[PDB]
């Protein structure tokens, strides 16, 4: 926190919140494809669900 | 789907059990605006 954390914040850090599937063990993932949670396919940066 | 709301000053609050709790029929609807979760996912509501 002392010397990683900045004092509005730091925000390089992202983890990710979804997948298609579980990853294998040491998978390291670099795709920002959008996840399609919904039914509905989803081109372009953002959609409901 | 009510037609009026309580005030934030006096926040409505409804107890649930006795009941499965669908959240296809939710969720799955773009009438929300916003839908953002603290300790769970929309993609397993349905399996807690
Ligand atoms: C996960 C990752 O490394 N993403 C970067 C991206 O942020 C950057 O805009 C791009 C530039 O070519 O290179 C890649
Ligand atoms: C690997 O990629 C294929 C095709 O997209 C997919 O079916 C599979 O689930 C992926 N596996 C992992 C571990 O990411």
């Amino acid at each position: 926190n002392n010397l990683d954390s900045k004092v509005g914040g730091n925000y390089n850090y992202l983890y990710r919140l979804f997948r298609k599937s579980n990853l294998k063990p040491f998978e390291r993932d670099i795709s920002t494809e959008i996840y399609q949670a919904g039914s509905t396919p989803c081109n372009g940066v953002k959609g409901f669900n | 789907n009510a037609t009026r709301f309580a005030s934030v000053y006096a926040w409505n609050r409804k107890r649930i059990s006795n009941c499965v709790a669908d959240y296809s029929v939710l969720y799955n609807s773009a009438s929300f605006s916003t839908f953002k979760c603290y300790g769970v996912s929309p993609t397993k509501l349905n399996d807690l």
